[PDB]
């Protein structure tokens, strides 16, 4: 756990206007929700070589796909893994009309194979504690401009920093609950597309899961804060439902 | 004269949820989810439907 045999190559790039393309393999938890179509309408986050984690509003069905180790979503072909699902774990406690408790579990019909390109993320502690004011990595296929309404093929990073609930609710006040954390409104933004995907604040070494992609501006504003799921908060679902299964 | 289907915000949350379920609005535009072309109406004082699912 949290360690990629391929290294992430973070640069200035990554901090402003919405990031970087990633070394290939380099996010390895990283995971794509796809249609019988093949098409791409949420991330994930592989926990294990039989689960994926990802934001309940994204609407998984047994019918989706998990695509495991893809960078270049436009490649003719590369070396990747089409999962199948079994089971679909909603949070019970997820709220429609505010999108709190905004995590589900998909059990893998067919285990996952941990390579090199292929691996899973920490889950923390809930009594863990992030600092606001930590800069994290979120990545993703989700729109690099708002404007483009064509997701990228390759997988991007952006580096943002935490913020404390505090001073997210200056922006969006009183709808930021506590099964969510904020970040950004630093010059990059998670968008369209990204939904389910990894905030990941490295701990000890490892590099974490701290935020799920949730929602935000309905216009990819790089000087807004982005809400994601608080994992702290929803660690023990996942670590029941996980043993109840 | 014709349509098909009105697009739905949270309003209870004034952001979107950031999933890529592009819908073809009656206007002829792609929009990255519903709730896009339900902010698109509002600030723009317009009235849209999806025309079609997925892309124009």
């Amino acid at each position: 756990c949290g360690v990629p045999a391929i290294q992430p190559v973070l640069s200035g790039l990554s901090r402003i206007v919405n990031g970087e393309e990633a070394v290939p393999g380099s996010w390895p938890w990283q995971v794509s929700l796809q249609d019988k179509t093949g098409f791409h309408f949420c991330g994930g986050s592989l926990i294990n070589e039989n689960w994926v984690v990802t934001a309940a509003h994204c609407g998984v069905t047994t019918s989706d796909v998990v695509v495991a180790g893809e960078f270049d979503q436009g490649s003719s072909s590369e070396k990747i893994q089409k999962l199948k699902i079994a089971k679909v774990f909603k949070n019970s406690k997820y709220n429609s009309l505010t999108i709190n408790n905004d995590i589900t579990l998909l059990k893998l019909s067919t285990a996952a194979s941990f390579s090199q390109t292929v691996s899973a993320v920490c889950l923390p502690s809930a009594s863990d504690d992030f600092a606001a004011g930590t800069t994290c990595v979120t990545t993703g296929w989700g729109l690099t401009r708002y404007t483009n309404a064509n997701t990228p093929d390759r997988l991007q990073q952006a580096s943002l920093p935490l913020l404390s609930n505090t001073n997210c609710k200056k922006y969006w006040g009183t709808k930021i609950k506590d099964a969510m954390i904020c970040a950004g409104a630093s010059g990059v933004s998670s968008c369209m597309g990204d939904s389910g995907g990894p905030l990941v604040c490295k701990k000890n070494g490892a590099w974490t899961l701290v935020g799920i992609v949730s929602w935000g501006s309905s216009t990819c504003s790089t000087s807004t804060p982005g809400v994601y799921a608080r994992v702290t908060a929803l660690v023990n679902w996942v670590q029941q439902t996980l043993a109840a299964n | 004269d014709s349509l098909g289907r009105e697009a739905k915000c949270y309003n209870e949350l004034n952001g979107c949820t950031l999933e890529y379920r592009p819908v073809c609005g009656t206007d002829g535009d792609t929009y990255p989810n519903e709730c896009v072309l339900c902010f698109e109406n509002r600030k723009r004082q317009t009235s849209i439907l999806i025309q079609k699912s997925g892309p124009c």
